[PDB]
RNA sequence: AAUUGUUGAAAGGGAAGGGCAUUUGAUCAGACA
RNA sequence: AAUACUGCCAGCUGGGACUGAGGACUGCGACGUAAGUCAAGGAUGCUGGCAUAAUGGUUAUAUGCCGCCCGUCUUGAAACA
RNA sequence: CCCUGAAAAUGGAUGGCGCUCAAGCGUGUUACCUAUACUCUACCGUCAGGGUUGAUAUGAUGCCCUGACGAGUAGGCAGGCGUGGAGGUCAGUGACGAAGCCUAGACCGUAAGGUCGGGUCGAACGGCCUCUAGUGCAGAUCUUGGUGGUAGUAGCAAAUAU
RNA sequence: UUGGCGGAAAGGCCUUGGGUGCUUGCUGGCGAAUUGCAAUGUCAUUUUGCGUGGGGAUAAAUCAUUUGUAUACGACUUAGA
């Protein structure tokens, strides 16, 4: 439907958007996700953080390089959870994953693109209210992610320039709306009120 | 298996589109009304509703208009079986035993 | 010899075929299709051309009119399955129509004739299309899907 | 003018398949805003065309289209089952497919 | 010009190979069937290679019929060729392989002057 | 014909690390292009542009000798003699053009789009 | 024949080979009339 | 009174898919005042494209899914037989 | 229902990811996906039941109609394929090229196999009805011969020395 | 072309002024056929290659030799107009 979709990954449970991230992938679509650091886990964060460190004590045991890789960065979590749901062996795994970009925080390009929101995955619709969840920034801070202070301060730079271009934008709208009232009532705008428009 | 009372309807609608005759073996398609009145005319019975009349009302002779229709072989109830899991009774939710009229829906969807 | 020889050979007597039962009985039209209608050219060579739906000829096929004074399609051939019949319509009352027969399309650059009988046709045609105002200009526009319609909702 | 699209936009998904064995015979088809299987019953019939490219050149062009139709519903969601005149290539296992609006019927 | 037929259909075009043919050199191609009692291919496990059965068998109605529709009729010299002089539509020449140069001209030219068909024409050919 | 060969800088030249100073296959196969450059003299070869064009190798029968290993065995002990042939060539420039003509063959639909392509315009 | 050199073509992210299917490349029969 | 529900109609009717075996006639019927006609013991009519590597066969490669070494003895073998 | 009771050795398994008003547990209603099964059709074979010697063309173990059926080790039987030699025959093929060998070239058969093209080749050889056996290989730590990977590797260092 | 912003991967965003094309805001003149009743009917963007001429630029690494802060061999670290 569109060649790239951004998606806000604040707000989102990691199992649901993964899982309607692959499919999409799999099915063409190229897809890049921001502000991973945001997300959501259903769980409090101490299950969640044990849950990781379970992950973390399996590895080959005569040579800990071959065995498994644990990433820490919150996009790389999501990921993981992503390509668990890709037939990533196989090669149409590998052409789907390649449609696929992970992000912490909103970098260039994607920063003055538009991002859509999955309210399948939504935690704010999905989750029961009064459920304990987790942030995935903050997990991935217990478990040795570098950068979680350079993230959120990149961050609050770049949501005080984009507070000025909604506030211009928002302001050259009420032009609009007012150039569009004055137009209202002519012969044209009650024809067009007709057609439902 | 799955039984019930069969209506005139799918009487009807059985003999009509997969009635077929034993007829020197040789499952013959019942087609034409001279067919019947060949095998079957020495017990009255000469036409195809002859046949559905001595089936469905049990006549005298409904030994020999019964046996001179080969099995009806059926097609899977095209919408499917109504329960999860078929081999438990019909009062136990699945599909064997008498499920009495209701065995006529049963049949219409495999014919 | 090589090869033996077969102890029978098929007879080449070509047998005749067995006398078959299927009358070529005519072709009603989907109830939308009347003369007089807006039609979109789905495919070939006008195709998303919005053109006037005139005869049902004997070969089953549709005669249309650009006009061609409009947009540029001739009194033509086209095939009913390969069109959508709008709801807007014109009226064709004062259209010959009668000459066109399939005969008419016989292959055999443009014949007077049908330079001719294109004028006549769309003379009586424009002078009703003028009747609707921007009429004109929509037989002149081509129809394409724009992002988001879906042809299984769109009221055409 | 921008626009000249007479066809409806399709991504080829998978063939139909079991778990563990497909049947290259038919492709299974999602048409683009197409969501319910009563939405899909419009499009049973249309003709689908993959288009490709190619090096060598044919009759005189390096575009190459193998031809299909939709032939029924597949599940809830409005996928739709269709075949080709040659089975669709298994690497075209979510590129764009295009279904056209003939034979129409409105 | 061959007798009407209809569609030859084929049905199993690629050459039934022996179980392992493809393996060691010492294992031709030639169909043998597994007799080994654990063999998937003779147990028929989903995967392996399909073997001959009775079922593939040809149409009677189009069998022997190559392309053209004329069954083949090995031709040594012009009498074998002319045993189809009766039958043009049904069987073609196909002239043998150890047949000379010359004698090929007369086997090709009374056969163009029969009208029966032959299918090896340019055999040993002076071109 | 290279495993557990050792390594040297002078592989480098060839994006190798493994290679050697063979100096008997040197010296057979310099007697053998000595010979050929020789024949292309006496062809009137201009041996200014002649090429190395040619030049293969395989093995003539082996040669048997036998030594003598523990618990009085014997194994053999063989040669791998080699069968050498190598052709110079005038090297030479160019080729020129010169193929098919590409028989193009369209349907009437698509001649028509390219007549009018130039009734239309250019 | 195993096996080897050269040349040509092609594939190769912890083997290779196989089945059904199709794209692409190469190659070829037959049939039109 | 209506509606739901369940059942019936030898009531009407649209969209889609696969198939077209057979090769004179012969049968059982149907429509017709009639002559004739027919959807009644298996596809015909009309129009177009190419006449070619277009379709098809072979082959090599890629892709989806699938595929453990054969032989043997054995209750049981891919077996660390 | 949940928690406690609840301790093992390479890292690790509700199949995996993951899931928390579930993608968990109980339970109900629908729709949906797909077996070599089921229904209809085409073809192949097997078995069965019919019909047909009437000349003046070509199979009577034939030809025509019809129905049903089709898993298989050990094992039985059947009908076929291929080799060496023998009787008969085709007044068969051949130095204007027999036999053989090569060939991701063509065709026929479900298959054993059969046929052809080309290339190499150089003196013989085949079809059909019969007869006959020292008549078909992947195996037997099979027999004899030939050849690989190993691998330019182990190694070529005792006896004082050039 | 004026001024300004953007380093998270900025490599893009904003603003000034003239030049020029288009304008379906509205009203006109001309054209379209024969591509024959459909056959994607070809309008994207990848990299490379060959000559033409409008700017711009004129190295190094390796073998060999050598050091010994290094070394089984490669490799490492030095030196040499
Ligand atoms: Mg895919
Ligand atoms: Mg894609
Ligand atoms: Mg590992
Ligand atoms: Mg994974
Ligand atoms: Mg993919
Ligand atoms: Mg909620
Ligand atoms: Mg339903
Ligand atoms: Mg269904
Ligand atoms: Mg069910
Ligand atoms: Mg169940
Ligand atoms: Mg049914
Ligand atoms: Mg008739
Ligand atoms: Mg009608
Ligand atoms: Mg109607
Ligand atoms: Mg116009
Ligand atoms: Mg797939
Ligand atoms: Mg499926
Ligand atoms: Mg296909
Ligand atoms: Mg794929
Ligand atoms: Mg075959
Ligand atoms: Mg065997
Ligand atoms: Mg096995
Ligand atoms: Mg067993
Ligand atoms: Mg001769
Ligand atoms: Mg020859
Ligand atoms: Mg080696
Ligand atoms: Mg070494
Ligand atoms: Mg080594
Ligand atoms: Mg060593
Ligand atoms: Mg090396
Ligand atoms: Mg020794
Ligand atoms: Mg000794
Ligand atoms: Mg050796
Ligand atoms: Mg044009
Ligand atoms: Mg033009
Ligand atoms: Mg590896
Ligand atoms: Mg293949
Ligand atoms: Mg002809
Ligand atoms: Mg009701
Ligand atoms: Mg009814
Ligand atoms: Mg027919
Ligand atoms: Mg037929
Ligand atoms: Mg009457
Ligand atoms: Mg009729
Ligand atoms: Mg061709
Ligand atoms: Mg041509
Ligand atoms: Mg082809
Ligand atoms: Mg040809
Ligand atoms: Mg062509
Ligand atoms: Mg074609
Ligand atoms: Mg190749
Ligand atoms: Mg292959
Ligand atoms: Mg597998
Ligand atoms: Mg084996
Ligand atoms: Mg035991
Ligand atoms: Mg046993
Ligand atoms: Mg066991
Ligand atoms: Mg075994
Ligand atoms: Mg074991
Ligand atoms: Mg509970
Ligand atoms: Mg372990
Ligand atoms: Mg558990
Ligand atoms: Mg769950
Ligand atoms: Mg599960
Ligand atoms: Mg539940
Ligand atoms: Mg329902
Ligand atoms: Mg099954
Ligand atoms: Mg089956
Ligand atoms: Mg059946
Ligand atoms: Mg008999
Ligand atoms: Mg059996
Ligand atoms: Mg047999
Ligand atoms: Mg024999
Ligand atoms: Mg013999
Ligand atoms: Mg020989
Ligand atoms: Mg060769
Ligand atoms: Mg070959
Ligand atoms: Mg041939
Ligand atoms: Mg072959
Ligand atoms: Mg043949
Ligand atoms: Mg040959
Ligand atoms: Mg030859
Ligand atoms: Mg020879
Ligand atoms: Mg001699
Ligand atoms: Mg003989
Ligand atoms: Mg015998
Ligand atoms: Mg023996
Ligand atoms: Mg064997
Ligand atoms: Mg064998
Ligand atoms: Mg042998
Ligand atoms: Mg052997
Ligand atoms: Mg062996
Ligand atoms: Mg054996
Ligand atoms: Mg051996
Ligand atoms: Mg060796
Ligand atoms: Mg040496
Ligand atoms: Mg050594
Ligand atoms: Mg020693
Ligand atoms: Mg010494
Ligand atoms: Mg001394
Ligand atoms: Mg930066
Ligand atoms: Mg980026
Ligand atoms: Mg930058
Ligand atoms: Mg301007
Ligand atoms: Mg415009
Ligand atoms: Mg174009
Ligand atoms: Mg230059
Ligand atoms: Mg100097």
């Amino acid at each position: 439907v569109e060649p790239v979709v951004v998606i806000d990954g604040k707000g989102h449970l990691v199992g649901r958007l993964a899982s309607v991230v692959a499919k999409q992938l799999l099915n063409g679509q190229k897809i890049v996700v921001v502000r991973a650091e945001e997300l959501n886990i259903s769980g409090e964060f101490f299950r969640n953080k044990l849950k990781y460190h379970d992950f973390l004590r399996k590895a080959t045991a005569f040579n800990k390089t071959r065995g498994p890789f644990h990433f820490r960065a919150p996009s790389r979590i999501f990921y993981k959870a992503l390509r668990g749901m890709v037939s990533h062996k196989t090669a149409r795994g590998k052409a789907a994953l390649e449609r696929l970009k992970v992000f912490e925080g909103i970098p260039p390009p994607y920063d003055k693109k538009k991002r859509v929101v999955v309210p399948q995955a939504l935690r704010v619709l999905r989750l029961k209210p009064g459920r304990k969840y987790t942030t995935l920034g903050k997990l991935s801070t217990s478990v040795g992610w570098k950068y979680e202070d350079v993230v959120a301060k990149l961050e609050a730079k770049r949501k005080v320039s984009s507070a000025e271009y909604y506030a211009k934008k928002r302001a050259f709208t009420k032009k609009v709306a007012s150039a569009n009232a004055t137009a209202a009532e002519s012969d044209v705008a009650k024809q067009l009120a007709a057609l439902g428009y | 298996v799955a039984y019930g009372y069969p209506s005139y309807s799918t009487i009807r609608q059985l003999v009509y589109k997969r009635g077929f005759g034993k007829i020197n073996k040789q499952r013959v398609p019942l087609s034409d009304n001279a067919i019947i009145e060949a095998n079957l005319g020495k017990y009255g019975i000469l036409s195809i509703d002859d046949l559905i009349h001595e089936i469905i009302t049990v006549g005298p002779h409904f030994k020999q208009a019964n046996n001179f229709l080969w099995p009806f072989k059926l097609s899977n109830p095209s919408g499917g079986w109504g329960v999860p899991r078929k081999f438990k009774h019909f009062i136990q939710g699945g599909s064997f035993g008498n499920r009495e009229e209701f065995i006529n829906k049963l049949v219409k969807s495999m014919n | 010899s090589a090869q033996k020889a077969p102890k029978w050979y098929p007879s080449e007597d070509v047998a005749a075929l067995k006398k078959t039962r299927k009358a070529a009985r005519p072709q009603k039209l989907r109830a939308s299709l009347v003369p007089g209608t807006v039609l979109i050219l789905l495919a070939g060579r006008f195709r998303g051309k919005r053109v006037v739906y005139l005869k049902h000829l004997e070969d089953n096929t549709l005669l249309i009119s650009g006009p061609f004074k409009v947009n540029g399609v001739p009194l033509r051939r086209v095939n009913a399955r390969y069109v959508i019949a709008t709801s807007t319509k014109v009226s064709v009352e004062g259209v010959n129509v009668e000459k066109f027969n399939v005969e008419y399309f016989a292959k055999e650059e443009i014949k007077a004739e049908r330079v001719e009988d294109q004028k006549v046709v769309d003379k009586a045609l424009i002078a009703e299309i003028k009747k609707t105002p921007l009429l004109k200009q929509y037989l002149s526009a081509s129809f394409s899907l724009k992002n988001g319609d879906k042809p299984h909702m769109l009221k055409f | 003018a921008e626009s000249h699209r007479l066809y409806v936009k399709g991504k080829h998904l998978s063939y139909q398949r079991s778990k563990r064995v497909n049947n290259p015979n038919v492709s299974l088809i999602k048409i683009e805003g197409v969501a319910t299987p009563q939405d899909a019953q419009f499009y049973l019939g249309k003709r689908i065309a993959y288009v490709y490219r190619a090096s060598k050149e044919v009759r005189g062009s390096k575009i190459r289209v193998m031809w299909g139709k939709v032939t029924r519903t597949h599940g809830n969601s409005g996928v739709v089952r269709a075949t080709f005149r040659n089975n669709l290539p298994a690497k075209t296992f979510g590129a764009s497919v295009r279904i056209f609006l003939y034979p129409s019927n409105i | 010009a061959s007798l009407p037929h209809p569609k030859i259909v084929k049905k199993h075009t690629k050459k039934f190979k022996r179980h392992h043919s493809d393996r060691y050199h010492r294992v031709a191609e030639n169909w043998r069937k597994q007799k080994g009692i654990d063999s998937v291919v003779r147990r028929r496990f989903r995967g392996n290679i399909s073997q001959p059965k009775i079922g593939y068998g040809s149409n009677k109605k189009t069998k022997f019929l190559s392309p053209s529709g004329h069954k083949t009729f090995l031709v040594a010299n012009v009498k074998d060729l002319e045993t189809l002089t009766m039958h043009t539509k049904t069987y073609a020449a196909e002239i043998a392989h150890n047949i000379s140069a010359k004698n090929r001209v007369v086997i090709l030219a009374r056969a163009k002057a029969l009208g029966i068909k032959v299918t090896n024409p340019k055999g040993r050919l002076a071109l | 014909f290279n495993s557990s060969i050792g390594r040297t800088a002078q592989g480098k030249e060839f994006g190798v690390t493994k290679a050697r100073w063979p100096a008997k296959s040197v010296k057979f196969v310099q007697g053998l292009l000595q010979n050929a450059a020789a024949n292309a003299e006496a062809k009137g070869l201009d041996a200014t542009k002649l090429y190395v064009s040619h030049i293969q190798v395989n093995q003539a029968p082996k040669q048997r000798r036998r030594t003598y290993r523990a618990h009085g065995r014997i194994n053999k002990y063989e040669s791998s003699p080699s069968h050498i042939e190598l052709v110079v060539t005038e090297k030479e420039e160019a080729v020129a053009k010169a193929a098919e003509k590409k028989v193009v063959r369209l349907t009437s639909r698509q001649r028509g789009r390219i007549a009018a392509q130039k009734r239309i315009a250019a």
